[PDB]
Protein backbone atom coordinates (compact mmCIF):
# COMPACT_ATOMS: atom_id res chain seq x y z
CA UNK A 1 0.00 0.00 0.00
CA UNK A 2 0.86 3.65 0.43
CA UNK A 3 1.46 4.07 4.08
CA UNK A 4 4.78 1.00 3.78
CA UNK A 5 5.93 3.08 1.44
CA UNK A 6 5.54 6.48 3.12
CA UNK A 7 7.04 5.35 6.42
CA UNK A 8 10.33 4.84 4.45
CA UNK A 9 10.19 7.99 2.61
CA UNK A 10 9.51 9.96 5.84
CA UNK A 11 12.48 7.58 7.75
CA UNK A 12 14.74 8.48 5.43
CA UNK A 13 14.47 12.66 6.19
CA UNK A 14 16.16 12.41 9.63
CA UNK A 15 18.54 10.33 8.66
CA UNK A 16 19.35 13.46 6.25
CA UNK A 17 18.60 16.40 8.71
CA UNK A 18 21.01 14.72 11.63
CA UNK A 19 23.68 14.02 8.89
CA UNK A 20 22.92 17.77 7.70
CA UNK A 21 23.97 18.75 11.29
CA UNK A 22 27.02 17.29 11.84
CA UNK A 23 27.73 18.81 8.60
CA UNK A 24 27.52 21.97 10.12
CA UNK A 25 28.58 21.35 13.32
CA UNK A 26 32.57 19.74 12.00
CA UNK A 27 33.81 23.14 13.30
CA UNK A 28 33.67 23.22 16.72
CA UNK A 29 35.41 22.15 19.45
CA UNK A 30 33.57 19.62 22.09
CA UNK A 31 30.62 18.52 19.54
CA UNK A 32 29.34 14.93 19.81
CA UNK A 33 28.23 13.21 16.68
CA UNK A 34 24.79 11.92 16.13
CA UNK A 35 23.10 8.98 14.79
CA UNK A 36 19.92 7.12 13.96
CA UNK A 37 18.86 3.80 14.81
CA UNK A 38 15.75 2.59 13.03
CA UNK A 39 13.35 -0.57 13.45
CA UNK A 40 10.69 -2.33 11.76
CA UNK A 41 6.83 -2.76 12.46
CA UNK A 42 4.77 -5.64 12.84
CA UNK A 43 1.26 -6.15 13.61
CA UNK A 44 -0.63 -9.53 14.16
CA UNK A 45 0.02 -10.22 10.52
CA UNK A 46 2.62 -11.27 8.77
CA UNK A 47 3.16 -8.42 5.96
CA UNK A 48 4.66 -6.06 7.84
CA UNK A 49 4.56 -2.22 8.06
CA UNK A 50 7.18 -0.11 7.61
CA UNK A 51 10.16 1.34 9.30
CA UNK B 1 -4.25 -19.34 -3.59
CA UNK B 2 -1.17 -17.84 -1.27
CA UNK B 3 0.30 -20.73 0.54
CA UNK B 4 2.33 -17.97 2.90
CA UNK B 5 4.37 -14.95 3.41
CA UNK B 6 7.77 -16.77 4.91
CA UNK B 7 11.37 -15.32 5.61
CA UNK B 8 14.99 -15.77 3.98
CA UNK B 9 17.56 -16.41 6.49
CA UNK B 10 20.82 -15.77 4.34
CA UNK B 11 23.47 -13.45 5.17
CA UNK B 12 23.95 -9.96 4.30
CA UNK B 13 27.52 -7.83 4.12
CA UNK B 14 29.25 -6.58 7.23
CA UNK B 15 29.77 -2.83 7.84
CA UNK B 16 32.47 -1.88 10.32
CA UNK B 17 31.73 0.93 12.25
CA UNK B 18 34.58 1.12 14.69
CA UNK B 19 32.87 1.14 18.00
CA UNK B 20 33.21 -0.92 20.90
CA UNK B 21 29.94 -2.58 22.00
CA UNK B 22 28.70 -3.92 18.60
CA UNK B 23 28.76 -7.65 17.69
CA UNK B 24 27.59 -9.23 14.36
CA UNK B 25 27.61 -13.17 14.14
CA UNK B 26 28.26 -14.58 11.12
CA UNK B 27 26.58 -17.70 10.80
CA UNK B 28 23.81 -19.38 13.10
CA UNK B 29 23.07 -18.22 16.19
CA UNK B 30 20.64 -15.68 18.12
CA UNK B 31 21.38 -13.36 20.86
CA UNK B 32 19.16 -14.15 23.80
CA UNK B 33 17.45 -11.10 25.39
CA UNK B 34 15.07 -11.10 28.49
CA UNK B 35 11.90 -8.64 29.18
CA UNK B 36 11.22 -6.74 31.69
CA UNK B 37 7.96 -8.82 32.14
CA UNK B 38 9.88 -12.38 32.49
CA UNK B 39 9.39 -13.56 28.88
CA UNK B 40 12.58 -14.36 26.62
CA UNK B 41 13.38 -12.87 22.90
CA UNK B 42 15.93 -13.74 20.18
CA UNK B 43 17.42 -11.24 17.73
CA UNK B 44 20.12 -10.39 15.83
CA UNK B 45 20.72 -6.85 15.53
CA UNK B 46 23.42 -6.61 17.47
CA UNK B 47 23.84 -2.65 18.88
CA UNK B 48 23.98 -2.19 22.60
CA UNK B 49 24.32 0.02 25.33
CA UNK B 50 25.29 0.28 28.82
Amino acid sequence: SFSQAVSGLNAAATNLDVIGNNIANSATYGFKSGTASFADMFAGSKVGLGV
Amino acid sequence: KVAGITQDFTDGTTTNTGRGLDVAISQNGFFRLVDSNGSVFYSRNGQFKL
